RNA sequence: GAUGGUAGGAUAGUGGCCUACCAUGGUUUCAACGGGUAACGGGGAAUAAGGGUUCGAUUCCGGAGAGGGAGCCUGAGAAACG
RNA sequence: AUACAGUGAAACUGCGAAGGCUCAUUAAAUCAGUUAUCGUUUAUUUGAUAGUUCCAUGGUAUAACUGUGGUAA
């Protein structure tokens, strides 16, 4: 009754943990239970996991939120008070939550896909991401499927990554879901099949979608941190 | 009413053996309140939370605009003359949306005479009912929707255009 | 090109632009035709997906009847048989469409029982 | 005690009126009489009881039983109605404002049929059982109740029929048109009688009948119009009449007889906001009966001096008069209260 | 039949079997609210009026007021089918109930020689004749809510026409 | 002129109502020395 | 209402979803429309098991029903198992 | 603790039950994925988001409760 991007054991239970509503999608999201109680082992039952949230020393994106079913999806930084717990998480090649250990500059930010730029109410240029921070002000070229980077203090965008033919792109969507390398190619089509494609260790090839992508930042220099093997 | 759904009737291809389903509450057609002239009285119903409609049947106080200026005042109904969405409607003598009715003009005559001082530019098949009393003029706003009864006068072009017509 | 009643005209001559690599001509910028659901001026706004292809009937008006015949490998019998398929089109003031004419077409707002797409192209 | 209003050295009564130490006296003689806002049609049926009154808004059918003095049901029909008639005792046909018929039932919906074009009026056969339903145009059709069959629809003048009524004891059709003519049918022979056209002194414009009647004598004929002016007709010298202009004059929509109960030769008038009533062979007003808003139609409860109004606010007014007769036997305590 | 009787403003009520229906029949036919003499219903009570206030029948049904047809009827209640008899009393009712409005000839101890108080006295301070501290807390959370967010909006329209300058 | 006058027999009304013989209370003789002229 | 156009009604809104008027359309041999079951079986609908090769994990057979049709009401969600 | 002060039958309240059997046989119309809704509803989740003032605190009307009762209920 399970996903498969939350890397859970079959010999678990019979009911799955549906996550409650919140900044991400279900699809898109593991919630507090799945992360703490049986990935990376901070509690044995819901019971317990319950209890260290009441005591509460989650504090995902900077606020406390004590919930069992919190839907954390993508590179929300999950933080933990003792022994300083910086995680951000993020996609791994073959579809999982691959949950890389951060320090504490680089957990004192996020970035974020702008979506839509509207004129909604009295004047106010606007912008939202996947978290839905809808946060004032950006500047006039915020196109779509750009990257702003979050105060993670205050709300306000920081630094912006502009999405143009040669920059550093992650996927998040459809076969090609969790692949870094950015470079063979760019193709937009006009309603489908329309993206940047990314390279493999022999430099192969691939197609995704618009939505389904998401800039992090340039070749060779993103200020994210990323896990290796 | 009763409906919205296709599957009453047939589509493009021409198939059959309906026998479909009983119907949900979401194809909720309700009847149809055909509005009047009356006083005024507005039925509020519920839909979708608390999405209250607006259902007018006996509406009077007509918001209707002069059109050169853009002016939305207050006026009374007489009834529609012209109305081919249904032929009997206006012979019925209800009030819908984009109905040509007649109202008497008196305070678009006071507007006048208070922003120009005398009385009577303007077109002279619009200036006869200046004189007499009763202007044409076509509702905008939708009194079984929301209730109201807004509208915009004739001047001129859309005079004649409907005056050809009948 | 007033036959009906009850104020033909557009709903706020009228001019705007979907955008999106589909040309909008002089005369349905600034001309005498109405263009309720020609999506140039219009009152529907452009989304979805674009599909092309050459016409079998425009018999009545306002109806653009597009055939569309596709490749698809087909592994059953290892052999292509052809592909046919048909969709219902509002016009546009910018070409008669008679018989061949290989068109495309953009998803929107459902006009008829069966019509999600406007013409946008002529080639 | 009931307020009784001024009139001609007479006395009338309203229960339940838009006014109608109150709320402790309180005299409400049919509980939940109030519509949503206005009220289509009301009449009684041919028995002691079950009176029929149709909708406004989600458009009812509300059938009040007179030996329990309040509602039995509500039947929320698909339109909005303008005109039917009751067939002894559940059955019932109605029309509605499109050109749909709907036949209620002790079920309810036994059938909804239609007509092709837009129907006014519609009366019922006891002999051979045909009703006889009126709409726009050369067309006056027939719904015969036996075999379900359509006849031969009776071809009219141009613009159509506001009003059709049979005869009683002879079967005279009745047909109120646009251009003064009334047009008698017969309906045995299925062909017309007679184009009787209407006069006046005034002539305003040229008005329409709009309310045809006759009673059970089988020899005179009440005739409207569109202008507030009641007329009488006989076959004795025909071409004339006798007239009646009423003191405001929109439209006539009810005149009834009192062929039934006593203080004879006597007729109701009904026009948008009053309704009245006189005397035959001299032509004045017996009394008057007039309400605090507008009229949709009238009816008069038979046996007994009592009428049920069908208005536009929510409830409707009843109106008894201790001179024309006394009231029923369901309401027999009325005498009592006022 | 049993009359019910209440003085009220003594706060004193009442029952008394009268049998010999003759006593009775002065309320026959007379509906709910209309007045009556003690005349006619006694000797030993001359003087007497009461309005009388309903009364269940035998059968136990209740009669609300000014309705109609003194038999039983089935009625739409707080809505369902409840059978309620008419407001018009005749013969057939067990308990018929009475409100004394004026003292006649003879004292009844146990209506007017015989009294109860009432409950108790009032609550509310407008009641018993006939908070400043949140008062300033209100409006200096009110004044210091304006003075943050009205001046905040403008500190980022001000951001705003930064980036408008520089665009 | 589909839906227009469709000249079919239906069924539940083919026995809702039942006719009567004597019917109106006149003869049709009384019909012709009524309406002769 | 078959196919579309214009306007109104109703809608949570798109919509011949319904009605007035108008045009005689539309699908099809590149398979329309119609014929049945090992449609108590099938379609990935899904888990797969270190040798069982169509047994071997499950969501769903279709829609209904709270004595029988009908009408109404409530709610973010219903034509309510209450 | 002479205007409240703990136990607390029966009453208002907040919520509980938050998804269970049988019967007639629908061929991508039942279903699964997918495109879109600047074509639309949305409790709850999350991020945001209010400037019109002439010559010291506002009203009876109902409970629970008492009291008189009816009815086989």
């Amino acid at each position: 009754a399970a996903p498969h991007h939350w890397l859970l054991d079959k010999l678990s239970g019979c009911y799955a943990p549906r996550p409650s509503a919140g900044p991400h999608k279900l699809r898109e999201s593991l919630p507090l239970i799945v992360f703490l109680r049986n990935r990376l082992k901070y509690a044995l039952n819901g019971r317990e996991v319950k209890a260290i949230l009441m005591q509460r020393h989650v504090k995902v994106d900077g606020k406390v939120r004590t919930d069992t079913t919190y839907p954390a999806g993508f590179m929300d930084v999950i933080t933990l008070d003792a022994t300083n717990e910086n995680f951000r998480l993020v996609y791994d090649v073959k579809g999982r939550f691959a949950v890389h250990r951060i320090t504490d500059e680089e957990a004192s930010y996020k970035l974020g896909k702008v979506k839509k730029v509207q004129l909604g109410k009295k004047g106010v240029p606007y912008v939202v991401t996947h978290d839905g921070r809808t946060i004032r002000y950006p500047d006039p070229n915020i196109k779509v499927n750009d990257t702003v980077k979050i105060d993670l203090a205050s709300g306000k965008i920081t630094d912006f990554i502009k999405f143009d033919a040669g920059k550093l792109v992650y996927v998040t969507g459809g076969r090609n879901l969790g692949r870094i390398g950015t470079i063979v190619h760019k193709e937009r089509h006009d309603g489908g099949f329309d993206l940047v494609h990314i390279k493999d260790s022999l430099d192969n090839t691939f197609v995704t979608r618009l939505n389904n992508v998401f800039v992090i930042g340039e070749q060779g220099k993103p200020y994210i941190s990323l896990p290796k093997g | 009413g009763i409906s919205r759904d296709s599957r009453h009737k047939r589509s493009a291809t021409g198939a059959k053996r309906a026998q479909f389903r009983k119907k949900r509450k979401f194809e909720l057609g309700r009847q149809p309140a055909n509005t009047k002239i009356g006083a005024k009285r507005i039925h509020s119903v519920r839909t979708r939370g608390g999405n209250k409609k607006y259902r007018a049947l006996r509406i009077e106080t007509g918001n209707f605009s002069w059109a050169s200026e853009g002016i939305s005042k207050k006026t009374r109904i007489a009834g529609v003359v012209y109305h081919p969405s249904n032929n009997e409607l206006v012979r019925t003598n209800t009030l819908t949306k984009a109905a040509i009715v007649q109202i008497d003009a008196t305070p678009f005559r006071q507007w006048f005479e208070a922003h120009y001082g005398q009385t009577l530019k303007i077109e002279s098949s619009v200036e006869s009912q200046f004189s007499a009393g009763r202007l044409y003029a076509c509702i905008s706003s939708r009194p079984g929707q929301s209730g109201r009864c807004d509208g915009y006068i004739l001047e001129g072009e859309e005079l004649a255009f409907y005056l050809r017509r009948l | 090109q007033s036959e009906r009643a009850f104020q033909k005209q557009p709903h706020i001559r009228w001019y705007k632009n979907a955008g999106l690599g589909f040309k909008t001509p002089k005369t349905a910028i600034e001309g005498s035709y109405i263009d309720k659901k020609c999506p140039f001026t219009g009152l529907v706004s452009i989304r979805g997906k674009i599909l092309t292809g050459t016409v079998v009937s425009t018999k009545m008006h306002r109806t653009i009847v597009i055939r569309r015949a596709y490749l698809h490998y087909i592994p059953k019998y290892n052999r292509y048989e052809k592909r046919h398929k048909n969709v219902p089109v509002h016009v546009s003031p910018a070409f008669r469409v008679q018989v061949g004419d290989i068109v495309t077409v953009g998803q929107c707002r459902p006009i008829s029982k069966t019509v999600r797409f406007n013409v946008v192209k002529v080639s | 005690v009931l307020k009784s209003t001024s009139a001609n050295d007479v006395s009338v009564y309203q229960v339940s009126g838009t006014n109608v130490l109150e709320y402790q006296n309180r005299v409400e003689l049919i509980q939940d009489f109030e519509f949503s806002e206005a009220s289509n049609k009301i009449k009684v049926s041919r028995d002691g009881q079950y009176c029929m009154a149709t909708g406004t808004y989600k458009p009812q059918i509300h059938v009040y039983d007179f030996a329990n003095l309040s509602l039995k049901f509500d039947r929320h029909t698909d339109a909005e109605n303008v005109d039917f008639t009751i067939l002894s005792w559940t059955k019932s046909v109605h029309l509605q404002n499109d050109r749909s018929i709907q036949f209620q039932n002790k079920g309810g919906l036994h059938y909804t049929t239609r007509i092709p074009k837009f129907g006014r009026s519609l009366v019922y056969n006891k002999v051979n059982c045909d009703l006889y339903v009126g709409a726009s145009g050369n067309e006056l059709y027939r719904l015969n109740l036996e075999k379900g069959r359509f006849l031969n629809p009776f071809k009219l003048d141009t613009e159509g029929v506001n009003h059709v009524s049979i005869n009683e004891v002879n079967g005279l059709l009745a047909a109120g048109t646009e251009t003064n003519v009334v047009e008698f049918w017969d309906p045995r022979s299925r062909s017309r009688v007679s184009k009787l056209y209407l006069e006046n002194n005034i002539d305003n414009r040229p008005f329409q009948v709009t309310t045809t009647s006759f009673r059970n004598d089988g020899l005179t004929f009440a005739c409207g119009t569109s202008n507030g002016y009641s007329y009488i007709y006989d076959l004795r010298t025909s071409e004339p009449s006798i007239i009646k202009d009423q003191g405001y004059g929109f439209d006539i929509k009810k005149i009834i007889w009192l062929d039934n109960v006593g203080t004879e030769n006597k007729i109701v008038t009904c026009d948008k906001r009053i309704a009245k009533i006189w005397d035959r062979l001299d032509g004045k007003a017996y009394a008057s009966m007039e309400p605090s808003v507008d009229i949709n139609d009238i009816e008069h409860v038979p046996g007994t001096g009592m009428f049920f109004t069908a208005n536009e606010s929510i409830p409707m007014h009843t109106y008894y008069i201790p001179s024309l007769g006394p009231s029923p036997r369901w309401c027999s305590f009325l005498d009592s209260i006022t | 039949m049993k009359l019910n009787i209440s003085y009220p403003v003594n706060g004193s009520q009442k029952t008394f079997e009268i049998d010999d229906e003759h006593r009775i029949r002065v309320f026959f036919d007379k509906r709910i609210g209309q007045e009556v003499d003690g005349e006619a219903v006694g000797d030993e009570f001359k003087g007497y009026v009461f309005k009388i206030s309903g009364g269940n029948d035998k059968q136990g049904f209740p009669m609300k007021q000014g309705v109609l047809l003194p038999t039983r009827i089935k009625l739409l209640l707080t809505r369902k089918r409840k059978s309620v008899r008419g407001a018009i009393v005749g013969p057939d009712l067990a308990v018929l109930a009475l409100v004394i409005v004026k003292k006649g000839e003879q004292e009844l101890e146990g209506l007017t020689d015989t009294t109860v108080p009432k409950r108790l006295g009032p609550k509310r301070a407008n009641n018993i004749r006939k908070r400043l501290q949140r008062k300033r807390h209100q409006r200096a959370l009110k004044v210091r809510n304006a003075q943050a967010q009205r001046e905040a909006a403008a500190e980022y329209a001000q951001l705003l026409a930064k980036r408008l300058s520089e665009r | 002129k589909g839906r227009k006058l469709n000249y079919s027999v239906q069924d539940p009304i083919a026995n809702y109502e039942a006719p009567i013989t004597s019917g109106y209370k006149w003869s049709d003789d009384q019909i012709d020395e009524f309406f002769a002229g």
